[PDB]
């Protein structure tokens, strides 16, 4: 789940299919500036240490 | 306007090389619209 | 821990732009219209919105 | 985008508030507010001193020269 | 040898990009601040920045640094460059769009660099953390104590298996290309390079010009002009314009990797420990939180953990 | 600050010397309130900077080798708007009505 | 009077239950929650979340 | 003393990991870690310049000076 422990899963450090289950939402940009704005839940790896 | 354009209806001359882009050049469109 | 990459924005100037599937982690696309983005040389788009 | 008359445009293509036009700041980087204007007179109970700089006349050959140019305190003036 | 870091490097050009506090306002920063790691233990953090550091239009110099100044690169000798978060950062060295710093915690980044009497600065919110190692949180490495395995951000530039990708650059509008000469808006093509060019007045024009080209459009704001430049290439900064199709154009190596380090961990003072009938009684003088855990040998470990902050 | 005995400069200052009034280039104006304050603007007596959270609010300027510096006790908090305690303005959100201090 | 730009705290994951509503909530920041009923006893909530 | 096989010790005396034995930074304050290295050779594609610099082939006579003398840009190339 997002936030939790497996919010990030892979079948190994090397691997090349990445599990990630995060509320990553772009947000509009702000006006006149050319930037890439997005919310997202704060890891879930960080919390569990 | 010389062959190297087409003229729209509504006057202006689309040039060959933005015949077809994504964007209307002439307020006829005759670019985008003859993709 | 996770890693959010954001790749350069497409910003389509007199015209609109259409967002595509990828297989990518937790992938996210969206257009948001009506931008009028400035750049350090002035207004990147000639139409309004 | 194009902005309403009560907003100044400067040639960066960013909008200033008419107020802004000018006033001594340059409010958008290019500076195009400040870059046009002129200067104001000044009242008849202040001098002028060579360089424009206005002062008062009880400032007048005071002995301390009150502007960029000694012309407030010049033999020549007082 | 040291160019031999920089073969990819410089391939790729300094870029002016969106910056959220350029002191007191938000404006195109050439040092604008891409990305903070901040997730090794003794405070290192590693700030990816719009700025090349150690490399001049000339060559490899890691006493210089090279950044945009408009449509035109500059290459100065680096001069107060600073990293700061709540107070000033030392430096442990600096790489083409990447500096190392450490720093103490704090809430912002700050970046900048002096330049004549010109100051560029950038402050990102971000917050920095001190992780220490162990089961003490000391605020700042000790001088001595438990050596122990942690996580750092090695000084070396060397590549070490991470990369990044460069990009084609996108159009990069600029405006003092077009100037209104005889009542006529003229775009000057700089010397090299190609000069797109939008004009939507009544005589509709676009198209794209090597050389100075006289438009139809009397009137600057009538027209936009683009620089098109691909001789050195850019990172695929989220903060630039995507260039049209495939601009991908090759990889750039990731300095200061993160990598297993031995960092010095504090050693709390020595307990003093008194006997009684099947008692232990421990007197605790801590000098920063300190863990203490016990548990029983027996078939029930039950176990007790409590940090104490306190005697 | 942007004063001078001998006209308006936005580049000069001018402060006591004694009895003396001095006027000097602005070297290394600083505001400082537990860490360096961006300046935004000076006026007269007036200076308006961007300070963090401290205790103190430290002002001082650079005269050739002399330092002038003035450190009073003052309380600067943070006041995030809204109903999130950011602790600085950030990149992007939400854009909701504040009290500032102008710049002009 | 300015605008200023607040944060946006990361949307909530949104559970539903037999008359219950599960909100995950995981804030950068000490973020204010605040519920009421649409009913004639709003028995409106007030808390400050700081942790998820 | 000696350091470990995977080492190299330093004229200080101090031992430093071998990979680090010879590259663009001096990993030991007397210096010697770099002293001795020897200057690589740069691919074919890339131009040489008078000078000792090496740049891409591409940028021979584009209308920027690329060496630190301008060689690729000097009339004796082009
Ligand atoms: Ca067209
Ligand atoms: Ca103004
Ligand atoms: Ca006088
Ligand atoms: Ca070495
Ligand atoms: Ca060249």
């Amino acid at each position: 789940k997002a936030g939790s422990f497996g919010d990030l899963q892979s079948r190994t450090s090397t691997s090349n299919d990445l599990y990630a289950n995060t509320n990553l939402k772009l947000q509009r940009p702000q006006a006149g500036i050319v930037h890439t704005p997005f919310t997202q839940v704060p890891s879930g790896f960080e919390r569990w240490k | 306007c010389p062959a190297s354009e087409i003229q729209c209806g509504s006057g202006e001359c689309i040039h060959k090389k933005w015949r077809c882009d994504g964007d209307p050049d002439c307020k006829d469109g005759s670019d985008e619209v003859n993709c | 821990k996770y890693k959010t990459k954001v790749p350069s924005p497409v910003v389509k100037c007199c015209g609109a732009t259409q967002c595509t599937s990828k297989p990518h982690p937790d992938y996210q696309c969206q257009v948001f219209s009506g931008v009028y983005p400035f750049m350090y040389g002035g207004a990147y788009c000639f139409c309004d919105t | 985008a194009k902005c309403e008359p009560s907003q100044f445009q400067c040639t960066n293509g960013r909008c200033i508030t008419l107020l802004w036009k000018c006033d001594g700041d340059e409010d958008c980087v290019d500076g195009s507010d400040e870059k046009n204007c002129v200067k104001k007179t000044c009242a008849e109970s202040d001098f002028v001193c060579n360089n424009g700089q206005c002062v008062p006349s009880r400032w007048k050959c005071d002995g301390d020269p009150d502007c960029e140019d000694g012309s407030d305190e010049s033999p020549e003036q007082c | 040898d040291l160019d031999t870091h920089f073969t990819q490097y410089k391939l790729a050009r300094p870029y002016i990009a969106d910056c959220p506090n350029c002191g007191h306002s938000r404006c195109d920063s050439p040092i604008a601040i891409e990305e903070v790691r901040g997730d090794a233990h003794a405070g290192v953090i590693r700030i990816q920045t719009s700025a090349m550091f150690g490399l001049k239009t000339d060559g490899v110099d890691l006493a210089y640094m090279s950044f945009m100044n408009g449509k035109t690169q500059k290459s100065i000798k680096i001069d107060n460059l600073h990293v700061r978060t709540s107070a000033p950062c030392s430096l442990v060295s600096h790489h083409g769009y990447y500096i190392l710093a450490q720093c103490p915690p704090g809430d912002t980044v700050t970046v900048g660099f002096h330049d004549g009497p010109n100051r560029h600065t950038c402050t990102v919110a971000h917050k920095v953390e001190f992780r220490p190692v162990g089961r003490e949180k000391y605020r700042h490495p000790p001088e001595h104590g438990v050596e122990l395995p942690c996580n750092r951000y090695t000084h070396k530039r060397a590549d070490q298996g991470h990369y990044v990708e460069m990009h084609q650059p996108g159009l990069v509008a600029d405006h003092s290309l077009l100037s209104i000469h005889s009542a006529k808006v003229k775009i000057t093509v700089p010397s090299g390079a190609q000069v797109k060019y939008y004009c939507k007045c009544p005589d509709v024009r676009k198209g794209i010009t090597s050389s100075d080209h006289t438009t139809t459009c009397t009137d600057v704001k009538q027209c936009r002009a683009y620089l098109i430049d691909n001789k050195k290439w850019v990172y695929n900064s989220g903060r630039l314009p995507r260039g049209e199709g495939d601009t991908f154009k090759g990889k750039l190596h990731v300095p200061f990797v993160p990598v297993k380090a031995k960092c010095i961990a504090t050693l709390a003072p020595e307990p003093l420990v008194e006997h009684k009938h099947r008692t232990l009684i421990l007197h605790l003088h801590p000098d920063h939180p300190t863990l203490l855990t016990t548990r029983s040998l027996g078939s029930d470990a039950n176990p007790t953990r409590q940090w104490i902050e306190r005697p």
